[PDB]
RNA sequence: UAAGCGCGCCGCCUGGGGAGUACGGCCGCAAGGCUGAAACUCAAAGGAAUUGACGGGGGCCCGCACAAGCGGUGGAGCAUGUGGUUUAAUUCGAAGCAACGCGAAGAACCUUACCAGGCCUUGACAUGCUAGGGAACCCGGGUGAAAGCCUGGGGUGCCCCGCGAGGGGAGCCCUAGCACAGGUGCUGCAUGGCCGUCGUCAGCUCGUGCCGUGAGGUGUUGGGUUAAGUCCCGCAACGAGCGCAACCCCCGCCGUUAGUUGCCAGCGGUUCGGCCGGGCACUCUAACGGGACUGCCCGCGAAAGCGGGAGGAAGGAGGGGACGACGUCUGGUCAGCAUGGCCCUUACGGCCUGGGCGACACACGUGCUACAAUGCCCACUACAAAGCGAUGCCACCCGGCAACGGGGAGCUAAUCGCAAAAAGGUGGGCCCAGUUCGGAUUGGGGUCUGCAACCCGACCCCUGAAGCCGGAAUCGCUAGUAAUCGCGGAUCAGCCAUGCCGCG
């Protein structure tokens, strides 16, 4: 807001790989503060990263993460009459959040019936390199380029 | 809409209840209903008297009534005939026996009450309210109060346009919650209406 | 004080500042309770608003001048330097020797020329 | 209809449900609380007074 | 380089409009120029400066204002308020924000202000005067839907002439007469009181001085800083007041007091639930206190303050309340109350029975329940807080699938009760489907409140609508907040509460 620059909470670790970027995650796949739920299906996710592949649950969940991230976005600015899309940095937290958001937000699109499953499943794709996370990542940096020619207003 | 009653913001801290007893649901409802017509028929027999307050405290269940007044001789009579009267009266329409005190109120012009009865009663007798106004808070201030505050309402001097002619010396802090603020609020009822008058008394602190 | 004992921390933060102010701004002007019989300035042009005053209320004005100062507004002038510390401790010196002179039990030159720049 | 509507309230009829609040003062029917038989106006007038013993303004 | 002080000479003005127009005359190729009125009309037109307010002006600065987010409304059903239509009536008010789950914290009769019809008039209520009777009170009889009208009885305590005849008598009640009552009939621009609102925004003033012919200005323009006209610095100002803040309550840490109905750490006993001894330590309860102040450290700064650090339960206003300046809005309310004025008087007053405020082709606001799998059902198992209750909360039996009904303890309630908290956890069922999603609508059969549930109550038990996440738009929220999950209360017989105020 007007006059300070906000303090960033600091979320409290995970109880399990004592990551602060877990309880993040965990935090976006929470809905009406049912949390142990959400960690409770965060957590069979990482046991179905198991059974499909002997990697850590934890590296590839840092993988996707890092995959989801995007460089650029278009940022609304306006002029006084039309408005152009204009293309601009991200910041590392908004880039964290951002990716976060698209995973929950993508593993719920997919059409698989358990949520653990779609977690886990989106999570797989992503550090793979391609789920639906990753479009949304790729059309976000498809939408900067698309209009590289405005990047002379970069606010 | 605004301005809390220097009185109700008060209460537990600075400045006491009118009524001080106990009683339980089942009770409070008609000693509530009796205390009211006990007030309200003092209320207009002690107009003369200038009455302040009607303390009311209550025990083995008899009732003890503190009437505060500027005048105890209006209440009293000549070897006390009036207050006979007055002692039988609350009788008569209390089923009960009721102890009727005075108590002469010592400086009258700082019962915030008794000055602002003393203005609507000067606004009833055709009085420039303006000067009565400032007055009456001369008067407040003379005897010592730290600050006062006096408001007539509206129709002064009978006018079509209703107003409010208010007037103030020295502090009245209304915000301030160890204050002391006695307030005081009567009608005048005139040929054209009523106006209401509202004097703040500011005594001192803690 | 005995009071200071006691009084809420906002009351001694209040207090002193106002104090120190008081004492900063009043530390002369304290000894007189009644309006002066003259007053003596060194640039009256650079104080004019006290020149203007004292005219005002028909208190004479005494002031040390210079070349930039308006000698009319000025009852008893010392038409010289008013900037050179060393001019005006002359002045201010000789001009309160002869005051106390005048008032009975001639002194010393006190302090003055702390370290003349 | 008031001032025998104020009165009609205080005799009792046929059939005890025809009975109701009604305030003390104010003849208002509604927002009438039964514990002091008051309107909801009269009770903040007097509250304020400090003629309702041991009602207080509440804050928490 | 006078708009100063003066002399010379020229030109021009004499309220605004009508109008630089008309007429005339002169000039011009023409366009038009110059010269230039009046009627009539207005009570001004106007200069400059002042305080405001305003800007699709500027600078600086704030608020969930946007932005960043998360969840909604707008679509569907339904609940509810409103527009409108309708009606005999669908009483009345509220109208952008700041009217529309608002007055209403409880409309079947009551409420109730409306409609119909049946009834009453010194009246349902007050103060008092005259008079034959009656003089408290209480009971049935007709006629009625009920009011009411008509009726017939039981039967005078009291002051007192008194040992009584008999006779004075005050309460009190009916009959008629007189004053008077009654009016939710009008006016919220006649009002008071109270409220909303701008806005918890950071403002609004004053006394003296000084500036200005004056309105007025300074103070309170500036620089910094703050949540703040908070503080600092500066300054023809020096102060002060209403506001800000503080003093008040709650929440957070600890102490002292207190130890039952509350607690149970160590004993001892034990029908297990602290049940008995013990004990108040801890938890609580609740009353009084302590504790935070940028106080300390580092850095920046002239200062106020700021950044950071330490300690501390807690910092930089610790988190919430209460609290609303001078004023604004011809704001709201004569239907809470009061009130000036206006109006009604076998009626615009009063009583009743019934209807209505619940109407429904529509439109809008606020909500609830949803469309499902982070879900739904069933079983089992936990963990709250704040309230409420002796014609009331109801344990526990029993009967009933059940609402509930019979019994029937305890509880004037830190004792007993409402009480199951729900979401959660553990089992199991559903398997993507208009479904074991959703529970509208409708049929039946029951229960309860109440004189009475047709209009119109809630609840229980055996059809299964729309709805697959909602257009333009639009709302809320910055942290224990939003989101979600239940709990309690006021009103209240019952309840149309999905509302409200609270609690976790
Ligand atoms: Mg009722
Ligand atoms: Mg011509
Ligand atoms: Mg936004
Ligand atoms: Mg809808
Ligand atoms: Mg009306
Ligand atoms: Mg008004
Ligand atoms: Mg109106
Ligand atoms: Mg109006
Ligand atoms: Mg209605
Ligand atoms: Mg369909
Ligand atoms: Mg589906």
């Amino acid at each position: 807001a007007r006059r300070r620059r906000a303090e960033v909470r600091q979320l409290q670790p995970d109880l399990v790989y004592g990551d602060v970027l877990v309880t993040a995650f965990i935090n976006k796949i929470m809905r009406d503060g049912k949390k142990n739920l959400a960690a409770r299906i965060f957590y069979d996710a990482c046991k179905i990263i198991q059974e499909k592949t002997g990697q850590e649950p934890l590296k590839v969940f840092k993988q996707a993460v890092e995959n989801v991230k995007p460089r650029m976005e278009v940022r609304s600015r306006r002029v006084g009459g039309a408005n152009y899309q204009v293309p601009m940095e991200v910041s590392p937290r908004r880039q964290q959040s951002l990716a976060l958001r698209w995973l929950v937000q993508a593993a719920n699109q997919r059409p698989e019936r358990r949520a653990a499953v779609r977690i886990a499943h989106e999570l797989m794709d992503a550090a793979e390199g391609k789920g639906g996370a990753v479009k949304k990542k790729e059309d976000v940096e498809r939408m900067a380029e698309a209009n590289r020619a405005y990047a002379h207003y970069r606010w | 809409g605004n301005k809390i009653h220097p009185i109700g913001f008060r209460l537990g801290i600075t400045r006491d209840w009118e009524s001080r007893w106990y009683a339980g649901k089942k009770q409070y409802r008609h000693l509530l209903l009796e205390d009211q017509r006990i007030r309200g028929l003092l209320e207009k027999e002690l107009y003369s008297a200038g009455l302040a307050r009607v303390d009311i405290e209550r025990a083995a269940d008899n009732v003890a009534v503190t009437v505060h007044v500027a005048k105890p001789g209006v209440v009293i009579g000549r070897g006390g005939e009036r207050i006979r009267v007055l002692r039988e009266e609350l009788a008569k329409l209390t089923g009960k026996n009721v102890a009727l005190n005075v108590q002469e109120v010592q400086n009258p012009n700082l019962s915030a009450p008794l000055v602002a009865q003393r203005v609507a009663e000067q606004i009833e007798r055709r009085f420039a309210v303006r000067r009565a106004i400032k007055q009456a808070v001369q008067r407040v201030m003379e005897s010592g109060a730290k600050g006062a505050k006096v408001i007539v309402s509206g129709r002064i001097g009978g006018a079509e346009q209703a107003r409010t002619e208010w007037a103030a010396q020295g502090r009245v802090p209304l915000h301030t919650l160890r204050a002391n603020i006695d307030y005081g609020f009567a009608l005048a009822r005139t040929t054209y209406g009523v106006l209401g008058v509202k004097a703040y008394i500011f005594l001192g602190e803690v | 004080s005995p009071e200071i004992e006691e009084r809420p921390k906002k009351e001694q933060v209040r207090l002193k500042h106002e104090l120190e102010r008081l004492q900063k701004y009043l530390s002369g002007f304290r000894l007189l309770k009644r309006l002066p019989d003259a007053i003596f300035v060194v640039d009256p042009t650079k104080e004019a608003i006290a020149v203007r005053e004292a005219r005002k209320l028909f208190i004479p004005v005494i002031a040390l001048a210079d070349t930039d100062s308006d000698p009319d507004l000025v009852d008893y002038i010392i038409p010289g330097n008013d900037d050179a510390i060393r001019s005006i401790q002359l002045i201010l010196s000789r001009a309160v020797d002869l005051i106390i002179q005048a008032r009975g039990g001639v002194v010393e030159p006190s302090p003055s020329y702390a370290l003349v720049q | 209809a008031r001032k025998a509507l104020i009165e009609k309230a205080k005799r009792t009829p046929k059939f005890k449900v025809r009975a109701y609040t009604r305030c003390v003062r104010c003849g208002r029917a509604r927002s009438v609380y039964r514990f002091f038989g008051l309107c909801r106006i009269c009770l903040r007038e007097l509250a304020h007074k400090g003629q309702l013993p041991g009602v207080r303004k509440a804050s928490w």
